[PDB]
């Protein structure tokens, strides 16, 4: 097996999600089905899916195009809020593990109020007082530190409580903050927003209290260039600092498009992967709505291929992933007729790479991933899922497992693909078609016979029999192994009343009779073998039938005319033997008949055959 | 023989490449037949499945019967102990690690070397990467040889573009480029060699000294082969500025 522990667990989860859609059940939450395995690994992966769920848990317009949802200002706004809610809660967990040694340890004693937690967080991260703080303290801590880390944790209420106990010190900041907490989308009114920004810009552009600076332009979304590096030293603190500063419809203003493009264009992977920590960059792209970038990026880490494919599937089963129309493009690209700030993922290629790894010895699991390509076609029109099953069968040669083994008793035990579509007639011909083009007739027959395509089964069975008609049928020979399959196809084609056009069909049952004629001839059962050839009315034995038999030879399958030479000789040698054992006249007359027939028929080795036939007739007299 | 395992397949393939390189074209028809059987091998230079817990708990729970692909084998208290040991030293999956040990029992190399069964798995694992990577150098080396037929010189060229670099030929045609896989490939060799000295030095601070020396030799040879393959790929103008910046940074961070 080519699948690692983690990859295998995901496969099982994707089998469920397929079993549900294959039986018409409720469309379960894919993101939940993937996070179910994440908990079996380190929390590096669990915290990823947590971000994936929260970033995709946005009210969408079902049955709407992918590009439309992702271009709409409506959806683009909720992404920023879902991310900020993740950066705030994520930071809140950092503040817990900073005070208590373990999340469990914090829980048993009870998570304290965000206010008392933050206070018990300031104790550690600033034990001694910084001399540059302003506006005094509140219950033993600087008022601005409490406000910042409370807003950072996302509890505006806890921050407003701090403000209520410092009404005299904070001046007019109270009426401004109380408006920020009330107004939605973390934005103030243009009039009041103007009043505070100008005040900050007036004489507080450079204040000795960094926490004061941070809060002001987090509330006013100002000084976008100043990264407030004094308080936002971590990467998440930067993302959170900026997403609280982005704006929507000219100076000192930043928008999501600029920010998202500004980040990866100027500070690409190189900047965010110098510490050899891959998820750091992924979180930067995913929490900025650049899902295709983050997916391709994370898909290149050979250790995190599994995770990047699935986060792509989630975005794909939620009409959020922007697929690349052309299949000839690179993995990541920007369509020419699209804005430059969005990118597109060649989803078809993405799955095709992941599959090649475990498609060789783990076919069942491969199909589960090929199903997501059911909705796509290629330039030639083939259904992508169907084509992927053809290529996977041509390579793996797993016919019984994937296509269903058709035993020699008339049964068709369904295969693994039967689960996904009930119309399995084309691919069985596709797989049968190539194997036919590769001279693998004995297989192409079994495959065509699996799809009950007797036109092709009998055609190929005619080719495999004609060479072996006069041969000696011996144990385990190529004659027995082909005759016995032909008879197993004769019964199942009569018991089920199946037949190809009379040309193909007539020749097929005719060869089977001839194969019996030589099997009796090679055994010495001369009398019995003579009777068979007489029924077939293939070789004339009375002079009257020569005219009609000669005309029939003209339109009989060349697989029959080929073996005419051996038939005449065996029949002659049959009469020849019976002569040495009135009757003499009758054999003599029949001997003549064979000669005149052979004389009027142009066929294989007519030279040596016509001569031998005449000699055997002379010895009779 | 005809039914050769992974190790015997790479060892036999290597001999064929040397023939064509030493002016011996008596195995042209036999050479092409091997590239098609090992197509999945040339795609990924070196990749070890991460150690999964599903197989760890399942292997030791019912160490009675093992099923790998189409064949079946029986596990005993002695063989099962070698699987966990090999998987721990190399951090390899239990399923993949077991297949390596099974190949030793069949070939019966324990008597040819007279070493523990679990140690042979380490050598057999390193041999695969050696020939798997060393054989690639011969393909590109022969594809650039000017003292051979122009037709044959071009056959190995287009083949390397698709088998090694994963670039389809001109008559046809989500996936990752070759360089990023090669850079990550060489990275694994460094991390594996670094952790080797740390763990080896701890216990050293035995009958496996020569085996450790041979493993270090194989690792340095594989690194040299990967470097030569990267140089050859760069010689075809298949790079960019990002790879150059990454290499410059790696050099600046040289210790």
């Amino acid at each position: 097996s080519s699948l690692d522990n983690i990859e295998m667990a995901y496969a099982r989860q994707i089998y469920i999600y397929n079993e549900k859609i294959v039986n018409g059940h409720l469309q379960p939450n894919l993101v939940d089905l993937c996070a179910s395995v994440a908990e079996l690994d380190d929390k590096s992966i669990s915290d990823m899916w947590t971000m994936v769920k929260q970033m995709t848990d946005v009210l969408l317009t079902p049955a709407t195009d992918a590009l439309k949802n992702r271009s709409s200002v409506e959806v683009r706004m909720e992404f920023v809020r879902q991310a900020l809610a993740y950066l705030e809660q994520s930071y809140k967990n950092y503040t817990l593990v900073t005070v208590f040694g373990n999340l469990h340890q914090a829980q048993l004693g009870g998570v304290p109020g965000t206010y008392q937690l933050v206070r018990s967080f300031l104790n550690i991260k600033l034990p001694a007082p910084l001399p540059g703080l302003q506006d005094g303290e509140v219950e033993g801590h600087p008022v601005w530190a409490l406000i910042y880390y409370c807003m950072r944790c996302g509890d505006l209420l806890a921050a407003s409580q701090v403000v209520n106990r410092a009404q005299h010190q904070l001046g007019e900041f109270k009426t401004w903050f109380q408006e920020y907490m009330n107004s939605k989308d973390r934005r103030l009114s243009p009039a009041t927003e103007n009043k505070l920004r100008l005040h900050y810009r007036r004489a507080l552009r450079n204040n000795t209290d960094p926490y004061k600076r941070a809060v002001y332009c987090i509330i006013g979304r100002c000084d976008v260039t100043d990264n407030q590096s004094e308080v936002a030293d971590k990467t998440e603190d930067y993302l959170w600092l900026k997403l609280n500063q982005v704006c929507f419809d000219p100076q000192d203003r930043l928008t999501l498009s600029q920010f998202q493009k500004q980040l990866l264009e100027d500070y690409g992977e190189s900047h965010f992967t110098v510490n050899q920590q891959p998820f750091l960059y992924f979180q930067v792209l995913f929490l900025t709505a650049q899902f295709e970038a983050a997916v391709a990026f994370l898909f290149r880490m050979e250790r995190l291929r599994c995770h990047a494919v699935h986060v792509a599937l989630v975005l794909f089963e939620l009409k959020l992933l922007l697929k690349s129309s052309g299949q000839s493009a690179q993995l990541l690209s920007h369509e020419p007729g699209d804005p430059p700030c969005l990118r597109r993922l060649n989803f078809v290629r993405l799955l095709m790479l992941y599959t090649r790894k475990f498609e060789s010895t783990d076919p069942r699991e491969a199909l589960q991933y090929f199903y997501f390509l059911r909705d796509e076609k290629d330039s030639q029109g083939e259904n992508m899922f169907l084509r992927c099953v053809s290529e996977l069968v041509i390579e793996s040669r797993e016919f019984d497992m994937i296509l269903g083994k058709l035993e020699n008793d008339g049964s068709r035990k369904p295969g693994v693909i039967d689960k996904f579509t009930s119309d399995t007639k084309p691919i069985i011909n596709k797989v049968a078609s190539v194997a036919e083009n590769k001279g693998l007739f004995e297989e192409a027959a079994k495959l065509y016979d699996l799809a009950k395509n007797a036109d092709k089964v009998l055609e190929l069975m005619n080719k495999l029999l004609s060479p072996v008609v006069p041969q000696i049928s011996a144990p385990q020979s190529n004659k027995e192994r082909l005759k016995n399959m032909a008879l197993s196809i004769a019964e199942r084609y009569r018991a089920q009343g199946i037949s190809a056009n009379k040309f193909v069909d007539s020749t097929f049952y005719l060869l089977l009779d001839l194969i019996t004629f030589f099997d009796e001839y090679h055994s010495g059962h001369i009398d019995r073998a003579f009777d068979i050839i007489e029924r077939l009315k293939l070789v004339p034995l009375n002079q009257e039938s020569v005219e009609e038999r000669v005309a029939a030879f003209r339109n009989f399958s060349d697989e029959i005319r080929h073996n005419l030479s051996e038939v005449l000789l065996a029949t002659m040698n049959i009469l020849f033997t019976q002569f040495k054992r009135d009757r003499d006249s009758q054999l003599r007359s029949q001997a003549r008949t064979l000669i005149t027939f052979a004389g009027m028929i142009p066929y294989r080795t007519s030279g040596d055959t016509n001569a031998r036939l005449v000699q055997m007739e002379v010895l009779m007299n | 023989m005809t039914d050769l395992r992974k190790l015997e397949a790479l060892q036999a393939l290597h001999a064929e490449l040397v023939a064509v390189r030493q002016h011996r074209f008596e195995g042209l028809q036999v050479l092409e037949t091997l590239l098609e059987e090992q197509t999945d091998a040339f795609k990924a230079l070196i990749a070890k499945p991460a150690r999964d817990t599903k197989d760890r708990e399942a292997l030791g729970k019912e160490p009675k019967k093992l099923k790998i692909g189409e064949e079946e084998y029986s596990l005993n208290e002695d063989f099962v102990n070698d699987c966990l040991k090999l998987a721990d030293e190399l951090d390899l999956n239990e399923k993949e690690s077991a297949r390596i040990l099974i190949d030793c029992d069949a070939e019966g190399d324990v008597e040819t070397q007279s070493r523990p069964l679990w140690e042979c798995g380490v050598i057999r694992f390193h041999q695969e990467r050696k020939y798997l990577l060393d054989c690639m150098r011969l393909i590109l080396e022969i594809a650039a040889d000017e003292d051979i037929d122009a037709g044959l010189q071009e056959s190995f060229g287009v083949a390397a573009e698709d088998k090694i670099f994963g670039i389809p030929p001109p008559w046809e045609r989500q996936v990752k480029k070759f360089i990023p896989r090669c850079m990550e490939a060489m990275k694994g060799v460094r991390s594996m060699l670094q952790c080797m000295a740390d763990k080896a030095n701890a216990r050293n601070m035995l009958d496996n000294q020569e085996t450790l020396d041979f493993s270090r030799l194989s690792l340095v040879e594989q690194h040299e082969c990967l470097a030569s393959i990267l140089h050859a790929a760069v010689q075809r103008h298949h790079a960019t500025i990002a790879d150059f910046q990454d290499f410059i940074k790696i050099l600046r961070k040289w210790d």
